[PDB]
């Protein structure tokens, strides 16, 4: 499988007019973003950025940044994304640990006038065992060093199980600093499909009139975002666009594949997750319907070229099953953590019996049906209104409280990101169908009932 | 490289102890200073930048709010208008001798057309000339209905649908023809047709712009679709079970620079002749078809990728007739 | 008993040093300190007796000067506008990329026109759909053409005449029914008929209003006629050579209570399918017609007797096709 980018050049060649990327309403084709990546990627090689160097780019949701990431891969050198709602200490401290050159953002085609630059082929710099990206997790962060032959193991075995084409459509829901976009991003394009970006991943609104409006075939996200998007959706809504739905990060709740079935009745669900400091993937088990229930939903099998053990102390394998410590080897590993040897020499081992492997951390058992369950991982006043007092009661059963003051911010009680959606989520079902965002930037009560209420359906 | 808004035509205004009356809507803030010379400005084609720089004077953040929201409401506007904006000023003229009850009632709508279908002119004479009904009319003309339900099924032939679309092609014969009539010759209406998934055989899904000259369609935008949502809710079980959607389109760089501001108003006529055109020609070749008055042509003009000068005026849905099952697929 | 006047819909403003801005004239005297009250005060509808308590204040012949120009120079109006002043603010809005010689050169024009007839959409992408010309077309839509001679001694038969007039006429069958399409079934189109001395049998020259229900003819005005110096220069000889002139007439009282300004734009497209189907019906008939544009239809109107809710939208000139001669007369 070669380097990412070039499994986008040859696809590339053979469908030129097909939409690569698209956003809202400007978008790239293949021969478009195979142009203007070539024009950057000459205009990298200007700056003296070649094989063993690293570029920071912004993974802001527009066409652009697609651009920069194919032509810093181009280039020979691999990315480090950066969020840009991250604070600059947080920036730049990424920036400087990975030993990054420049940062691209959006102002650069135009800024630089590199419309100008050769649009054609560059010989090749790039060989399938240099890094292709490098992704900090756990922010103080570390970096993830994953190669290009590496990242196309996963992304090749993905497209040929679930025969992903042309007429496919993918939903850009993850943000690019995190390693499930790579599949949004090259997956998509290494089998001739289209990738559809999102401006805003917590409108979940949004997200279910794009499905719909555009066609959407693949859905890819962590399940959270799933099952909080469906709870934005009415009892009588169906969708049959929607033909593969990836669910990894974090637990599967069970419930949750009783609302894809029952929206997406054509949906072939995969519960899946292979690890960061992997391919991205590593798991491949489709719910193979479901003629079992208990308590737990299981991992899987290796996806391909990796392989799985449940480990005891002395790194052998437990015993028709017998829970213990869960690692990995294979294709996906990664080269190791980015200026950290301690972390490094700790995490990625030599097996006494086969090739080396790394420790995921996670706990887990190997059932005697062939698949892996996962275990867990780490062991060690009144309101002044009807409307304020309903708004009150989801803040109280979702944060799990009593009574509030209308001016305590909605995270006085630990309210996050996820918490946010599912309180609006629960104030759209009954009714209140207006901005279901809106819950960090207002933190009075009532100033986020006077935005949820009023006109709702119609 | 600046963008140049208009005052549009179809606001009026008013100044007030309120604010700063436009349209149906009172604002305040910084546009009350700005005003009434922002007024005499704008009609003029202004940029945002020129506007900040000469009414700014404090927060550029506050200034851009009411920019935004003028533009937001279609107070400041980039082209030229739709045909609903530009007749909206004409209920301010209308007396109405009626009651509202017509619109919200079957009952005192159905009275009422049928006052409308017996009408005459107030200043007839007492004499009368009785003609001859003994005639006979083509069929193509008298049996042409609205067709709202259509065969969901069978796709329509690709010699059906080439056929229909043929009555809007050119013919070269020492001068271009069409096959219908167009003010001055100039033809400015631009048609577009949407097709649904296996509705039509051999065209993909997707937004196609019709080349008159080749006879060709050319693909624009086959990632959006349009969907029930974007109908009237009298209109979405037709467009529901229609096979494909045409989309009337006025070119005003095909027409004002001759005539000015009547070749909008032809074009609006010429629309009338292409859908009366179409609707014969799919009598022809058992396609029914049914004018839609009003859609999100917001969105569908979006999707087809019009330019400043380009405003979609009408909507057809068409599909084969029914008078028979078949295989579903 | 009074007349109620509006600020029209066509007229945008502006004050000046010099006077008050109004369209394309400055105006002084007594106007000037009425205003810009003036021009909410008439947004609402006023009479020229209130308008002159509130104003007058001197000599009420004074008053009354300014209060005769606006109404002479269409600022204040007394119901809907024809179709010429409600799309005239768009020439503001229109940016012309081309030369203004196209208006007046032949030279320059039939170039312009060959480039509009080989325009394409510019958001079009590389792919294509070569469809198929092979179907066959009806003739008589096919072959019609506008006709701008005609025979100017074969009278019209009354049976050719009672024929294409029956294409507008109703059909009653259960409910009313016509032969064309009209928005929400509301058919507000009134067809009037001016018919020249001689050139239809059975039809004395005059204005007619032509009744769909009775499909009847029924006489307005006998006294006045149409002459060439009605019509714009580049058509004098078709109405010259025509047997009848068709006027199609909007009724706002038949569509605007129900869709509002849209009414009014749905009868432009209207016309259209009425002009459409008009043609086609002739060309079966060997009758030939064409469209015209512009006409003094400030005179027709008045000819017609028209009330302040109807509004000439568009005129149709007809007669026979030349194929032989005859005896003169
Ligand atoms: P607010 O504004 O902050 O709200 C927005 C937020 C950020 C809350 C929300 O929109 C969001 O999370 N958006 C980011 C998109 C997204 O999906 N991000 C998650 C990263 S994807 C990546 C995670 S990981 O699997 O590598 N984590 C590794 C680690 O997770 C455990 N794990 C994952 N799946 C598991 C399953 N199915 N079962 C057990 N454990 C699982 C493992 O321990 C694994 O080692 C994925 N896509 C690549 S594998
Ligand atoms: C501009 C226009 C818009 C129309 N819109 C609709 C519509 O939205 N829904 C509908 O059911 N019929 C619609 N019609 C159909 C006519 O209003 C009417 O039902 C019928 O065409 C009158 O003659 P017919 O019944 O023989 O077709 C429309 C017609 C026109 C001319
Ligand atoms: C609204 C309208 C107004 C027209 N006015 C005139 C006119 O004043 N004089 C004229 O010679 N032709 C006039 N025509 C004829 C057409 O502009 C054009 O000459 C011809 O109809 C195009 O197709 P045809 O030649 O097959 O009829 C008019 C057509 C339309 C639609």
């Amino acid at each position: 499988a070669a380097t990412l980018h070039q499994l986008f050049i040859d696809q590339a060649q053979r469908t030129p007019d097909q939409v690569a990327v698209v956003f809202e309403q400007e978008w790239l084709t293949y021969s478009e973003l195979d142009q203007r990546s070539n024009q950057v990627a000459r205009f990298l090689q200007s700056r003296g950025i070649g094989r063993g160097d690293r570029v920071g780019v912004l993974a802001k949701r527009q066409v652009e940044t697609i651009i920069n990431l194919m032509a810093v891969l181009k280039a020979g050198a691999a990315y480090v994304p950066i969020d840009p709602d991250h604070p600059y200490e947080r920036q730049t401290y990424i920036l400087e640990n990975s030993s990054c050159k420049i940062l691209l953002d959006s102002d650069l085609y135009e800024t630089m006038e590199i419309s100008s630059y050769a649009d054609g082929d560059l010989t090749p710099v790039a060989e399938p065992e240099d890094t292709a990206y490098v992704i900090y997790t756990s922010g103080r962060p570390k970096g993830v060093i994953i190669t290009h032959q590496a990242a196309s193991n996963t992304i090749q075995d993905i497209n040929r199980k679930f025969e992903v084409n042309e007429e496919d459509r993918i939903i850009g829901i993850s943000s690019m600093c995190f390693d499930l976009s790579v599949y949004d991003i090259f997956g998509t394009l290494s089998a001739g499909a289209t990738l559809v970006m999102i401006r805003d991943p917590r409108d979940m609104r949004e997200l279910v009139r794009t499905v719909e409006r555009r066609g959407i075939t693949i859905w890819n996200t962590v399940p959270a975002i799933m099952d909080l998007a469906l709870d934005h959706v009415g009892s009588h809504f169906e969708n049959i666009s929607l033909r593969l739905v990836l669910l990894s990060g974090d637990w599967i709740p069970l419930p949750l594949p009783a609302k894809i079935n029952r929206h997406f009745p054509v949906a072939d669900v995969i519960s899946l997750g292979g690890a960061t400091e992997a391919s991205i993937w590593s798991i491949y088990w489709p719910i193979e319907q479901v003629e079992a229930n208990w308590k737990s939903i299981p991992y899987g099998k290796p996806l391909a070229n990796q392989t799985y053990y449940v480990l005891n102390y002395d790194q052998k394998m437990c015993p028709v099953g017998v829970i213990g410590d869960l690692y990995i080897g294979g294709a996906g590993l990664a080269q190791g953590y980015l200026n950290d040897d301690q972390k490094t020499k700790d995490a990625f081992i030599m097996h006494p019996e086969f090739g080396p492997i790394y420790k995921t951390g996670d706990c887990g058992r190997m059932r005697p049906e062939g698949y892996i369950e996962f275990l867990g991982r780490q062991d060690y006043v009144a309101p002044q209104a009807g409307l304020e007092k309903i708004l009150a009661s989801v803040w109280q059963e979702v944060l799990n409280v009593e009574q509030i003051g209308a001016n305590d911010h909605f995270f006085a009680l630990g309210g996050d990101s996820i918490k946010a959606i599912q309180v609006s989520a629960r104030l759209f079902v009954q009714g209140y169908h207006l901005d279901t965002k809106s819950l960090f930037e207002f933190p009075v009560l009532r100033d986020v009932a006077r935005t949820i209420k009023k006109l709702a359906a119609a | 490289g600046e963008q140049i808004f208009y005052w549009s035509p179809a606001k009026h205004w008013r100044m007030s102890d309120e604010g700063v009356v436009i349209g149906e809507s009172t604002y305040t803030g910084m546009i009350l200073e700005w005003f009434p010379e922002f007024y005499f400005f704008a009609q003029t084609g202004v940029t945002i930048n020129r506007l900040l720089e000469r009414f700014s004077s404090g927060s550029e953040k506050e200034a851009n709010e009411i920019l935004e929201l003028l533009i937001q409401d279609r107070v400041l506007v980039e082209g030229i208008l739709p045909p609903r904006e530009v007749f909206s000023p004409q209920e301010g003229l209308f007396v109405n001798p009626y009651s509202e009850q017509i619109r919200y009632s079957k009952e005192a709508l159905d009275y009422y057309v049928s006052e409308q279908l017996n009408r005459t002119h107030a200043a007839c004479r007492s004499t009368k000339i009785q003609l001859e009904t003994s005639g006979a009319l083509p069929d193509i003309i008298q049996k042409r209905r609205s067709c709202r339900r259509f065969d969901m099924k069978t796709p329509v032939s690709f010699a059906t649908f080439s056929n229909l679309l043929s009555s809007l092609k050119q013919r070269k014969e020492d001068k271009i023809l069409y096959n219908y009539a167009s003010a001055g010759g100039l033809y400015p209406i631009d048609v577009f047709v949407y097709v649904k998934p296996r509705r039509v055989e051999g065209v993909k899904a997707g937004f196609y712009y019709f080349n008159p000259a080749d006879h060709s369609l050319v693909l624009v935008n086959n990632i959006d679709q349009v969907i029930k949502d974007d109908h009237e809710l009298i209109n979405q079980d037709i467009f529901a079970q229609s096979a494909f959607s045409v989309y009337l389109v006025y070119n005003a760089r095909a027409s004002m620079p001759k005539y000015g501001a009547a070749g909008y108003f032809y074009a609006c006529i010429e629309a009338g002749i292409i859908t009366a055109t179409l609707n014969m020609v799919a009598e022809d070749l058992n396609v029914g078809l049914c004018s839609i008055g009003h859609m999100n042509f917001e969105e569908i003009q979006t999707f087809l990728k019009l330019e400043d000068h380009q405003v979609i005026l009408h909507a057809i849905e068409g599909g084969l007739k029914i008078d028979g099952a078949a295989a579903e697929n």
